[PDB]
DNA sequence: TCGGTAATCACGCT
């Protein structure tokens, strides 16, 4: 009931509202190389496509 | 899984010397002087021969159309 | 590359066979029946109906609504058409809506980031009255960077780079290596087990008789290292091994054996995603959970 | 296979060879330090993922000739070279 | 600059090279792998499979087969490979093994060079047909077109003087497998043709009573191939392309300035 | 009269949306720039107009 | 109509509407059969 | 860059996520990027800095008894970013052959 | 002293 949906550990305060889910981003796994700068990242040309 | 026709490391050819392998290992012989009758040479050649399943005669009699 | 748990498999030698693994998935489609009377049946959509999901998605159907088997499905591409029984005929009337009278598409379509091929196709009915058919499409999935390896004694991590075979340090003989391991993981995680067996691989492929290596009563230590003292190599598996780049023998006498691994499914082609914007949250209007939705 | 220049100055030369790799950039390399006026040549791949196709080349000299005119020569050599092995090669399995 | 031929075999040969140097060896190595091109099976259409194995896994088995490659039609040294495309058909019906024997070429100098490998089995009443289209290529775009290895040592001289308790044991050890040695009253001489592993007693007596001397500019060379190439005619094509390809250097240079 | 880190990044900032809303740009041109790239160049030879209020 | 073949082999063209059985077997469960068209896989 | 993060390469997520307004993106580059975070909060010293090979090649590299030859300098220099003109020199022992230190 | 009741217990992902 109300109380419940405006709280619980996922309620409407952490799981709504001061934490939210967003948008423009991605998420894969990480894999070394040195031969880039300290300050520089690789993307794939996938991730690189739709954002 | 029939056996694979290279090796994984040296490019050498395999299939036709494990079918005549297999059937002078089942009379006894000790399979040390059976590899080193044929053409095998290194150990890479080797380890692939000697540990394989032969798993296509259980699957092939499931059927499917 | 290979820094902090990687490892560098070769090139030619995934190209020849190396955990080559397949992957299935399987679809469960059904045709229900409500209990007003009225039993969708499910073929091809006609142009008209609402709630469309698209258009030249629908170019693998046969004229039931049944995928003819080995077809080249990826995407978004449909599996079975559906058409769903009308659903409140009268709550809208939307200008055009009253003469219309038509039906609701649902439908079933593949997760979309995959792709492969269909392998076969059910169709039976179940218990009731109605049926279900079941379609099933796999993959063929090549070993690319990301897919994580390991050992049985706990060396996990994951392809560093993809070397080609010719700049690849080899040996006084016809060896070239495979999986060139991190030095740095060996004296450090206690797992002399591993360094073992890399003789007892070398030792058992040269004599040909399978290693026996179970607990307390396998093959010993020292008996394994004479066997291998007079087949014709150095009683601690180190050989001379000269760089692919330049070519001239490094200084030191690098180890070499063979080590059993295993491939494991946290596969990277089930890890990526990209979401601009998409379907979002019916209550909040924020985004949905999961790849899947 | 294209040479792009980039750096060009006194008496140094730096640029880009598409279409090559480390079998040909190696061998060019310790070539032509048997040449006296050749100060310092060299070579490296940057990064073989996103390209292992165009080898960074440099030749530095004294003054005393360009940098164009001393890697010209020099691979005069190899080709020369190489005719020599062929025909030791041929002449040999009888 | 000479050879010297130590045995030629079907599909191996070893020999020593003389008149060389430390650059040039890996460059010849390397040009044999990544430059000499060889046909293989491409592409695979496929009318229908009823065997145990799926699609992609036949298709695999094709492009892994060793095709011969007839040196003396084409061009091997070319900078622009031919693209002329043979086409290998089959259509076999079950019971039985399947061997690569059966494969028909629509031309008579491009055949598999091993008739006796297995490629699929098949039960009663299965059914395999496709069509194979070869085309040539290099190692370097991908591992099938490779047309086999090389492999090149050093020739060093172990030096054995008769201050060694228990010398005698490594004549007779060198003398097993074949390592040429000449024996005089002050010590003797292995030649060190193939890897010599040291057996344990002696490493106490590596460096103060034997020692490892290199010989100069001399290379063991083992080239062997899987049959697609005569092992002559690969080490004089990777050779001829070499020249071609530092001789476009000389030409692209000049067009700069 | 050194300007912080928390002042240099709101500078920038705002004089890089006013360059993008019209607002004719200084001496900045070469060959094509992205909005904020054209801030950064601008801030370098001291010609930013934008100045700061320090309460006190 | 279409052309199933069912397990333990048979033929069996019918429809659907009504009923999906197999005659001869007596079971109740169908493959659908490979088409005989022309596909095109690489080898890599 | 792998002590801030914590991280290791045994199958692990990172995620990014684009800043768009050009406020909020001339403010990330100013503020945020990796060369300001040289040293931590925490206790001063560097966070950023060498690890597993970084150490123990260095330790090759300044043995005594590191005497590299004249092809492994000159190729070094080309490898490791620098820019020098022809000064390799002055060849310090040439009491074998003329080679560095 | 002494008994009583709530209110609390990682991050992400399937
Ligand atoms: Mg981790
Ligand atoms: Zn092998
Ligand atoms: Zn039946």
């Amino acid at each position: 009931t109300l109380a419940q949906r405006l709280k619980g550990k996922e309620g409407r305060f952490r799981g709504n509202l001061s934490g939210k889910r967003v948008n423009f981003s991605a998420r894969t796994v990480i894999s070394p190389d040195p031969m880039i700068s300290i300050n520089e990242v690789g993307v794939p040309l996938a991730v690189a496509m739709e954002l | 899984m029939i056996v694979p026709v290279r090796c994984f490391t040296c490019g050498k050819v395999l299939a036709d010397k494990y079918y005549e392998f297999k059937k002078r290992v089942e009379a006894g012989e000790d399979p040390g002087k059976v590899l080193d009758d044929l053409g095998v040479e290194r150990y890479c050649c080797r380890r692939t021969l000697l540990s394989h399943v032969e798993l296509i005669d259980q699957v092939m009699v499931y059927k499917v159309y | 590359y290979n820094m902090e748990d990687a490892v560098i498999i070769n090139k030619a030698s995934i190209e020849r066979g190396l955990a080559r693994s397949t992957f299935f998935r399987t679809y469960e489609a059904e045709e229900k029946r409500y209990l007003g009377g009225q039993k969708d049946n499910f073929e091809v959509p006609s142009p008209n109906i609402q709630g469309y999901l698209g258009e030249k998605y629908y170019r693998h159907l046969d004229e039931d609504g049944l995928i003819f088997p080995e077809s080249k499905v990826e995407g978004k591409d449909v599996l079975v058409g559906r058409t769903s029984p009308p659903r409140f005929i009268e709550e809208q009337s939307s200008l055009g809506s009253m003469v219309l009278q038509g039906r609701r598409e649902t439908s079933v379509t593949v997760r979309p980031s995959e792709k492969g091929v269909v392998d076969k196709v059910i169709v039976t009915e179940t218990g009731d009255g109605t049926k279900l058919v079941k379609v099933t499409v796999r993959d063929l999935r090549i070993p690319e960077l990301g897919d994580k390896f390991a050992s049985r004694h706990g060396q996990k991590g994951v392809i560093g780079l993809i070397v080609p075979q010719e700049d690849m340090p080899w040996t006084e003989s016809g060896i070239v290596p495979d999986l060139i391991v991190n030095p740095h993981g060996i004296p450090s995680r206690m797992t002399v087990g591993q360094l073992i067996e890399a003789i007892g691989g070398k030792v058992a492929s040269l004599t040909g008789r399978r290693v026996d290596g179970t607990a307390f009563i396998g093959e010993p230590e020292e008996k394994l290292r004479k066997e291998l003292e007079e087949l014709g190599f150095k009683h601690s598996g180190r050989e001379i091994m000269y760089d692919g780049i330049t070519g001239r023998r490094l200084e030191a006498d690098i180890f070499i054996g063979v080590i059993y691994y295993q491939r494991l499914h946290h596969m990277v082609a089930d890890k990526m995603h990209a979401r601009s914007r998409g379907p979002v949250q019916v209550l909040t209007k924020q985004p949905t959970e999961g790849r899947a939705r | 296979m294209r040479i792009e220049v980039i750096r060009r100055e006194e008496n140094l030369l730096e640029f880009y060879l598409e279409g090559e790799d480390h079998t040909f950039a190696n061998l060019l390399t310790e070539t032509l330090h048997e040449n006296e006026h050749v100060t310092f040549a060299g070579y490296t791949i940057e990064h073989p993922i996103t390209m292992a196709r165009k080898p960074r080349f440099k030749v530095v000299t004294d003054g005393k000739i360009t940098p164009e005119k001393a890697l010209e020569e020099a691979a005069q050599k190899i080709f020369d070279r190489a005719r020599e092995v062929l025909e030791a090669w041929k002449a040999a399995i009888e | 600059v000479e050879f010297k031929i130590l045995e030629k075999r079907p599909d191996s040969i070893k020999f020593i090279v003389s008149g060389v140097d430390v650059p040039f060896a890996n460059a010849l190595r390397r040009t044999i792998l990544s430059e000499v091109p060889t046909f293989a099976v491409d592409e695979v259409e496929f009318l229908e499979n009823d065997s145990a194995l799926f699609d992609e896994i036949i298709a695999h088995r094709l492009a892994m087969i060793p095709l011969t490659t007839p040196h003396e039609r084409f061009s091997l040294d070319a900078l622009e490979l031919d693209d002329y495309t043979v086409t290998l058909s089959l259509e076999a019906e079950g019971p039985g093994m399947v061997y690569s024997g059966d494969l028909k070429s629509s031309d008579g100098d491009v055949k598999p060079a091993n008739p006796n490998i297995p490629i699929v089995k098949l039960a009663e009443g299965q059914r395999l047909t496709f069509n194979a289209y070869a085309r040539l290529g290099r190692g370097k775009d991908h591992a099938k077109w490779q047309p086999g290895f090389v492999y090149y040592k050093y020739l060093t001289k172990i030096h054995v003087s008769k201050d060694v308790p228990d010398w005698e044991e490594l004549k007779e050890l060198a003398e097993r497998r074949g390592l040429p040695v000449e024996e005089s009253d002050e010590e003797i001489v292995i030649t060190t043709i193939k890897a010599f592993y040291l057996p344990r007693k002696f490493e106490e007596h590596m460096g103060k009573g034997i020692r490892e001397e290199i010989v100069p500019g001399s290379f063991v060379f083992t080239v062997e191939t899987n049959g697609e190439l005569p092992v002559e005619e690969i080490v004089s094509i990777a050779l001829k392309i070499l020249m071609r390809k530092s001789d476009r250097f000389i030409n692209e240079l000049h067009k700069l300035a | 009269f050194r300007y912080t880190r928390f002042e240099k990044a709101r500078i920038i900032g705002a004089r890089a949306l006013q360059i993008a809303m019209g607002a004719p740009v200084l001496i900045d041109v070469p060959e094509g720039i992205t909005p904020l790239q054209a801030a950064l160049l601008e801030f370098e030879k001291g010609v930013i107009p934008i100045t700061v209020i320090r309460p006190s | 109509y279409r052309c199933a073949k069912c397990g333990k082999e048979v033929e069996l063209d019918l429809a659907t509407a009504r009923e999906v059985r197999c005659p001869y077997c007596g079971s109740k469960i169908l493959y659908k059969p490979r088409p005989r068209v022309a596909r095109r896989v690489k080898a890599i | 860059v792998c002590p801030p993060y914590n991280a290791d390469f045994d199958g692990d997520e990172m995620n990014l996520h684009v800043p768009q307004t050009e406020e909020a993106q001339a403010e990330a580059k100013i503020l945020m990027e990796v060369q300001n975070h040289i040293i931590s909060p925490r206790y001063g010293g560097p966070l950023i800095a060498g690890i597993q090979d970084h150490i123990s090649g260095g330790y090759l590299l300044t043995r005594e008894g590191a005497y590299f030859t004249r092809y492994e300098v000159e190729q070094m220099l080309m490898f490791a970013g620098m820019d020098v003109n022809e000064l390799p020199e002055p060849d310090k022992y040439e009491n074998g052959e003329p080679l560095w230190s």
